[PDB]
């Protein structure tokens, strides 16, 4: 019925133990099993019965649980290693099967902080009728990043919608960028557009802004 | 060997119907109950339904009965799944799944995935606007669907280029950034198949 993995996002090194873990709602009748998936691939079954390796899966993959607490296990991790990993229940009857939420492993690397930048709309874009306001997070370490938004000092909120990209592969950062939708005329009516980021690789927030 | 081979997929208005196909090779298909497993954007693994190994017996998560069937053709080797009412909420990649040969309340394969985009929206190229250490770049704004795809000078530039993955907006349309960062003309090819679009943007 309810299946809780643990933790959310694991940031490791190649090399290093990465330790998983689903905890059932109740007692399972029927021993979990475990996926590996990749960005836009299929799951492909790592772990059965919740200690049987599948058909193909090297050694340093392992599972092992009872009743409502199991955990899959990378002894040493390997550069393709790097993905979500879900958790996966079944019964005999009601045959529904039921999934964890998901942990992803993540490429551990050390603090760097976001160079930003923010990008009035552009004038091409203004003569359509629309107003788009871009703020960027550049090359940044590790993932949690905040982005306020603000208007002549007026604070927005609902009006933004931000995208990350995935660790670069060379040097294991993320950028986000963030776009502030408004009507033109209502962009037309205010001076200071401005992006704040809060970042740990900041000591103090940082700011971009422009006036109109 | 085993193989499960999916179609069906499509972009739908919401209210029409899709119907997908599986198609099994490479083991004894009658043997085994086989499933339907859905993964909406951003999300996890989240179960559909299933059909006995013998086309006998089904059962549907709750957010599908009455809309979805699940049925399979054993002569045929083929799973499917007829999507009636579809809405947006239902919009995601499904795969189909076959019950485990040593355990079977486990999945031991996986489908390649078919897409199932649910909009009222239709066909619609994007605009690109210019978004001017520095950095640069193209708002590759309101399309519809995805993908697009962005290149810098004609694929020469390729350091220091992020592409964000799209966002879909409240307008039901498509939009992504994409920028590079420059420590010369710069110039952002994008393609949007769905449409015949195609812009080279210097900015
Ligand atoms: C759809 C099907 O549902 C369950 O099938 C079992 C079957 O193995 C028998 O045990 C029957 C009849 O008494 O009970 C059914 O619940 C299992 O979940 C199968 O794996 C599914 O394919």
């Amino acid at each position: 019925g309810q299946l809780t993995q643990s933790p959310a996002t694991l940031s490791l090194s190649p090399g290093e133990r990465a330790t998983l873990s689903c905890r059932a709602s109740q007692s399972v009748t029927n021993y979990l099993a475990w996926y590996q998936q990749k960005p836009g691939q299929a799951p492909r079954l790592l772990i059965y019965g919740a200690s049987n390796r599948a058909t193909g899966i090297p050694a340093r993959f392992s599972g092992s649980g009872s009743g409502t607490d199991f955990t899959l296990t990378i002894s040493s991790l390997e550069p393709e290693d790097f993905a979500v990993y879900y958790c996966q229940q079944r019964d005999n009857w009601p045959p529904d099967a039921t999934f964890g939420q998901g942990t992803k492993v993540e490429i551990k690397r050390t603090v760097a902080a976001p160079s930003v930048f923010i990008f009035p709309p552009s004038d091409e874009q203004l003569k359509s009728g629309t107003a788009s306001v871009v703020c960027l997070l550049n090359n940044f370490y590790p993932r949690e990043a905040k982005v306020q938004w603000k208007v002549d000092n007026a604070l927005q909120s609902g009006n933004s919608q931000e995208s990350v990209t995935e660790q670069d592969s060379k040097d294991s950062t993320y950028s986000l960028s963030s776009t502030l939708t408004l009507s033109k005329a209502d962009y037309e009516k205010h001076k200071v557009y401005a992006c704040e980021v809060t970042h740990q690789g900041l000591r103090s927030p940082v700011t971009k802004s422009f006036n109109r | 060997l085993i193989n499960l081979v999916e179609s069906g997929g499509g972009v739908v208005q919401p209210g029409r119907s899709l119907r997908l196909s599986c198609a099994a090779s490479g083991f004894t298909f009658s043997r085994y109950g086989m499933h339907w497993v859905r993964q909406a954007p951003g999300k996890g693994l989240e179960w559909v339904a299933v059909v006995s190994s013998d086309g006998r017996t089904t059962y549907y998560a709750d957010s599908v009965k009455g809309r979805f069937t699940i049925s399979r053709d054993n002569s045929k080797n083929t799973l499917y799944l007829q999507m009636n009412s579809l809405r947006a909420e239902d919009t995601a990649v499904f795969y189909c799944a076959k019950e485990g040969g040593d355990n079977k309340f486990s999945f031991d394969y996986w489908g390649q995935g078919t897409l199932v985009t649910v909009s009222s929206a239709s066909t619609k190229g994007p605009s690109v606007f210019p978004l001017a250490t520095a950095a640069l770049g193209c708002l590759v704004k309101d399309y519809f669907p995805e993908p697009v795809t962005v290149s810098w000078n004609s694929g020469a530039l390729t350091s220091g280029v992020h592409t964000f993955p799209a966002v879909l907006q409240s307008s039901g349309l498509y939009s992504l950034s994409s920028v590079v960062t420059v420590p010369q003309t710069y110039t952002c090819n994008v393609d949007h198949k769905p449409s015949n679009t195609k812009v080279d943007k210097t900015v």
